């Protein structure tokens, strides 16, 4: 069974047809205005019109700003890319920060392109170079084509192939008893190995045998693949070929990220524009979620400045939980959320408030039920009171150890004694800080 | 061309054992499967 | 319905500077309104750059936040044209772990001076009828063949040497194909298979698209125009068979001797009349972020005879320069500050803010009532213009949610209540002093 | 007499966590004394780890120096035992020069998640005796020999070619996997180690294989997720597993690894076993790295973090802010602090006894009394270290039992922190730099 995470219950915002926020739906309670704003943002993302618009979820720690981003991701679906990030990913020892940011920005934009695969594959039986019976002046014969018999688990059939393919057949080891495959579009031939049927004619053979193919000899299907715009960058930056001393040399050396030049993007954009205009590929913009933005640098913010007004950048959702803090990279330039004011004028701020005890108890119950835990009301109320005394996280965290203690005692549900014992055992931040202050002389 | 295949795969020489031939013995030269059938063939000869 | 890679951004409505033949800015043209003096100066410098005779000229644009400095930059970039190189670099796009700051600035400078080359070649576009290959038995590896080409009017037979045969085999060209042959270099570009020749076919050995037959004469002339920056010429000549560094960006701290060699060779190329050198424009935005060493390198690098017309941008006041402790205007030392002209921008008013909102709505295809426009302008005067611009899309979405067609004051008030401003967020922020982190 | 690579350390006298069936600690069991509440919490979180149902859980152990945070962590590791990954690192181990602090923590996270897989293996292994070929498709046979049988295989042409290229000779012990057909020479038999009086560049003499020849069975493989990441990091990445040459693995590979692992667990092919990541002296991590743990503990697959901290209210490294435990508040709430308590005099006697029997040292009762007095007036670790020197000084006296005089002599010879500091101030001018 899939293991329980810390945000497993969040399945959506839980909105009406009119956009109003339900009191409790899809694992979310409260924060009605925030949920309505997030629904508006979801509509904006689905609109496929804007670009580079940013929203900043601002609120105290443990108020659900991280959860709402995942709710937006869930309500978006899975056909639109959603790239998470923390503020500490920019600091790399291999490449500059504004390239980490540019690569991530290009990650949140995905493609979706369709194509057909056609192949003739199966076991080879005989090779008949069918001749035309009347050689030409100055020659003893005139081979017309090659007849190749291929059999799979369905049936056997003969195919007429160009004579030149024989020149490729001798390039590899094409003997009867092997299984081969030829790409219809490409036209090359490749050998997989001898069939399993002849796996017993010897006691020790150096080659490994593959099973006989099941299905029709000639397969043809249609496949749609999705690639982000960053994958094209890496593919074009590092050509993966083997017939070079450069390709192979780089493929032997330690791979390192390289600062992609803006000229490469200028041509990838042109080619994807051409193919979109030809109706082959469909572009789908996505979302990029930066949590703990307050860990960025002033250089990173100043690059984000220019990055946002681009006509290609995706929708960015920032999250932070800092008060009036000093901006990283400066000396004493304080600012709200640790974010410069000039950048902060380009974002739409969504405020997240605290949680009332009723909503806290509802959250505790939802977590307990999603987790597969049974709790009594006289203990659930005590747990909610304890959480309201300290915080929501400290109340939700004690669910599992209480269940383990009850199961050790044999009971199938948590009572008052289990909760009080667990609370007596573990400590919270406030009491630990009080102890540290009391015993400061011995640390 | 297609060389003619064989119908039944070779079997362990001991009539009781129905396993296929993993290998052939050296001292006496018969098909064998494992330790037990090797010991049986050694004893019965 | 289809969505291209280019979407509607923050400066997607500005299509130019909106100036007449007399270089007198208009009140409202080409997506730009107001800011008459800055637009005038920008038109002057645009005409100056278009003339392209003096080098190493710098211009700084200063003013309040959100007063169109970047808007002016994008406007002059659009007015300049696509064929004139323009490079936009942020203030932090030079602090790299792969090359020094001076090296990055040198690459940025050399990336702006373009070279235009017209390349005319003789080509043969035609349909393949049959191909003749006569492999030797033993001999010494000499191959001989013939190749017949046909169009809807004329046809011919060509002989083959020992060089194009290997190319034809590598590209795997057979009958029923339409190919373009480059007479100079010798490359074979594949167009596609024909229609009539596809009737006689073996099993699928090539499945792809379809094309027609090149009409007219078999032999023609093709012309390409290449715009190559100096920096990529430097990268090409810095190592043998090194071309992925144009895209990979792996070349670091190129040797100077290569740079002077390229400068000299470009000089002779200009003299011979083969290629044409065209200076471009470099736009460094938020340039207060540059370390003092970068500024002082700019000092000397701006005195060369191949420097571009760099354009600055800053919204800071009397601030200490990055990396130092000395105050100075615009966070820039006086040395660099004494070598360029400074263009200042004025804060906006109500009359032109309303027109900004109107043109933004026209770009975004959003309709509001006149009362809604007045409320939005009041918001965009009590609060910055960017917030009012942003609220337009949210109001349009909210209006479309209720199956509406015209945005109303109630929708705008709802959006104002839903999202937040920096001032209101800070006001609500003071009441949770102990709830936040590190106050 | 014979000393192995491992010997008596500081935490080697503890073997598991002393508990009961009802998770009730004992006064003195499995080399642990006291810390009843801390051991109860440790047992609860150990059961939580063993169940492995919830992901992303953090526990912090705090207390004064010399109270046994690291001892509790090692006891937990021993009680958990092998077969469950347990990655123990120090706080300062992530300050690398080839990878950022993010990668050095991401890899430390992926190295505490185990994957159990089952494989069907058939392998032949034995000493070759004679190889015969003919020259007519060359046909031949080869003979294997073990302690039980002696057998002949009628191998094919490709096997002939492989054997010729590998240059197999009689007396060699070789293994072949019939599934693929790869020869893995192990060396030469002991009985074949005399026909050459000048051995080549590299040869090894190993005993002839015993038992049945062609063994077919099922094996279990427990591989960490970090290994699966490194293997797909580059073309030949398994070298980096031992070299340590890996750096900044692309994020488009770890997601694929996670998706494939989820698909495998859905198919039942492989099973995921969570583990523990112990980060000792976590009080010295970067504010940038602390913020990374915020989103690292909220993933579907993540180990249980256990941290130790010796700091009270102190400055955070990387910023000019005062916080408890040197840890930001936005992370401390995600944790679950388990506090410790300074030991009493009875605990001090009962803890010096265990080390004495660990070092195989007999001590007198008055010697124990004096040692307990010293270890109460001074640090416990100093008193613990005072027994090893005492044994050697008593051995120099040619006595089998230590006494009070020996303890006093060893106390007078070496110095503790207090006396060193006191004597240091007497002639502080002679010292350098204050
Ligand atoms: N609206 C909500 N409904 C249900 N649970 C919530 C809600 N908001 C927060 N939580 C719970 O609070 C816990 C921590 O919230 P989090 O998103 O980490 O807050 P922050 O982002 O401020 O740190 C999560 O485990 C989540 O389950
Ligand atoms: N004169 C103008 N004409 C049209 N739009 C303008 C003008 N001035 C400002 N704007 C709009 O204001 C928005 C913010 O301006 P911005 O580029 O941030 O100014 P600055 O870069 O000086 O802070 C831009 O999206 C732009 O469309
Ligand atoms: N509960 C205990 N039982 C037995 N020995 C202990 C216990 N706690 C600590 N010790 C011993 O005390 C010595 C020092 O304790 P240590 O773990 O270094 O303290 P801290 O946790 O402050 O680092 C260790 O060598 C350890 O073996
Ligand atoms: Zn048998």
């Amino acid at each position: 069974t899939q293991r329980i995470a810390s945000h497993s219950h969040v399945k959506g915002l839980g909105l009406d047809e009119s956009g109003l926020a339900k009191q409790a739906a899809s694992g979310l309670v409260g924060q009605e205005n925030a949920r309505e704003a997030c629904g508006v943002i979801v509509e904006l993302i689905k609109s496929k019109k804007m670009a580079g618009r940013a929203v900043l979820l601002a609120g105290p720690p443990g108020t659900g700003k991280t959860a709402l981003a995942l709710a937006i991701a869930q309500e978006l679906g899975s056909k639109v890319p959603f790239c998470p990030m923390v503020g500490s990913e920019v600091y790399s020892t291999e490449i500059k920060k504004t390239e980490v940011l540019m690569e991530n920005f290009r990650r949140a934009i995905g493609l979706r392109i369709k194509e057909t695969k056609e192949v003739y594959e199966g076991e080879v039986t005989e090779l008949t170079p069918c001749e035309t019976e009347n050689p030409m002046g100055g020659y003893g014969k005139t081979i017309s084509h090659v007849i190749i018999g291929l059999k799979t688990a369905k049936g056997t059939k003969q195919l007429k192939l160009d004579p030149s393919i024989f020149e490729s057949l001798q390039k590899e080891r094409v003997e009867a008893g092997d299984v081969i495959y030829i790409e219809a579009n490409s036209g090359a031939v490749k050998r997989q190995g001898r069939c399993d049927t002849y796996a017993t004619e010897f006691d020790l053979e150096a080659e490994e045998y593959v099973p006989l193919p099941k299905g029709d000899v000639h397969k043809k299907k249609e496949i749609i693949q999705d690639v982000t715009l960053h994958d094209l960058d890496v593919a074009n930056a590092r050509p993966q070929g083997g017939q070079d001393i450069l390709s192979m040399m780089g493929q032997l050396m330690k791979p390192k990220k390289t600062e992609i030049t803006d000229k490469l993007r200028g041509e990838i954009n042109k080619v994807v524009n051409k193919y979109i205009d030809q109706g082959i590929a469909e572009l789908v913009p996505g979302v990029l979620f930066v949590d703990e933005v307050h860990m960025l640098d002033i250089e990173c913010f100043t690059y984000l400045h220019r990055a946002l007004e681009s006509s290609i950048a995706p929708i960015v959702i920032f999250a932070s939980n800092r008060g009036n803090c000093v901006i990283r990279g400066t000396e004493d330039i304080t600012s709200p959320h640790g974010i410069p004011l000039d950048l902060l004028d380009r974002v739409m701020i969504i405020r997240t408030m605290l949680y009332t005890p009723q909503e806290m108890k509802q959250i505790i119950k939802i977590r307990a039920q999603t987790e597969g835990i049974n709790i009594s009301e006289e203990a659930l109320n005590h747990l909610g009171e304890i959480g309201t005394k300290t915080t929501l996280r400290y109340s939700v965290q004690l669910l599992t150890p209480a269940n383990l203690l009850a199961k050790i005692n044999g009971k199938d549900s948590i009572e008052k004694e289990h909760v009080e014992e667990i609370s007596e055992l573990f400590y919270d931040a406030k009491s630990s800080a009080k102890i540290l202050a009391d015993q400061q002389d011995k640390y | 061309q297609r060389p003619s295949p064989s119908g039944p795969p070779p079997r362990c020489s001991v009539p009781g054992c129905p396993h296929p031939r993993r290998y052939a013995c050296s001292r006496t030269g018969q098909a064998l499967c494992s330790l037990q059938c090797y010991r049986i063939n050694l004893q019965m000869r | 319905d289809v969505t291209r890679i280019e979407r509607i951004g923050a400066h997607s409505h500005i299509r130019g500077l909106g100036l007449d033949d007399a270089l007198e800015p208009r009140q409202a043209s080409q997506g730009m309104v107001g800011q008459l003096a800055a637009r005038r100066a920008a038109g002057v410098v645009l005409e100056m750059i278009r003339e392209g005779k003096i080098a190493g000229r710098a211009v700084l644009i200063a003013g309040q936040p959100g007063t169109g400095k970047t808007a002016i930059a994008m406007g002059m970039a659009q007015a300049l044209g696509p064929d004139t190189p323009f490079t936009a670099i942020a203030g932090s796009e030079i602090f790299s772990l792969e090359m020094s700051k001076t090296e990055a600035l040198t690459q940025a400078f050399r990336r702006s001076i373009g070279v235009r080359i017209k390349e005319e070649t003789e080509i043969i576009e035609g349909e393949v009828v049959e191909i003749q290959i006569d492999r030797p038995a033993t001999g010494t590896g000499s191959k001989v063949g013939k190749l017949t080409l046909k169009t809807t009017e004329m046809e011919t037979i060509y002989d083959l040497g020992t060089k194009m045969i290997e190319s034809l085999t590598k590209d795997k060209v057979q009958a029923g194909d339409v190919i373009t042959i480059d007479k100079a270099t010798g490359k074979i570009s594949k167009l596609g298979r024909s229609f009539t020749r596809a009737r006689d076919y073996d099993a699928m050995g090539s499945q792809t698209k379809f094309v027609q037959c090149p009409d007219g004469e078999l032999q023609k002339r093709k012309e390409v125009v290449h715009t190559v920056s100096l920096h990529e010429i430097d990268v090409i000549n810095s190592r043998t068979q090194g071309f992925l560094a144009l895209f990979s960006g792996d070349t670091g701290e190129i040797k100077s001797e290569v740079r002077e060699q390229i400068n000299a060779k470009v000089a002779e190329w200009r003299e011979e009349g083969k290629a044409e050198i065209i200076p471009g424009v470099l736009f460094i935005d938020e340039v207060h972020m540059l370390d003092i060493e970068s500024f002082s390198f700019l000092n000397r690098a701006l005195e060369s005879d191949m420097a571009p017309v760099l354009i600055m941008a800053t919204n800071r006041g009397i601030t200490r320069i990055r990396g130092t402790s000395y105050q100075s205007p615009h966070g820039i030392p006086i040395d660099l500050l004494d070598r360029l002209l400074i263009v200042s921008t004025t804060p906006y008013s109500e009359k032109d803010t309303k027109q900004i909102l109107r043109i933004r709505c026209e770009e975004e295809d959003v309709e509001m009532s006149e009362d809604a426009y007045t409320v939005l302008t009041r918001i965009g005067l009590e609060t910055s213009l960017r917030y009012a611009i942003q609220l337009i899309t949210a109001a349009s979405l909210v209006c479309r949610k209720r199956k509406g067609t015209e945005v109303q004051v109630d929708d705008i008030k709802r959006v104002y209540s839903l999202f937040l401003d920096e001032s209101r967020s800070t006001q609500y922020m003071k009441e949770y002093q102990d709830a936040f982190l590190f106050n």
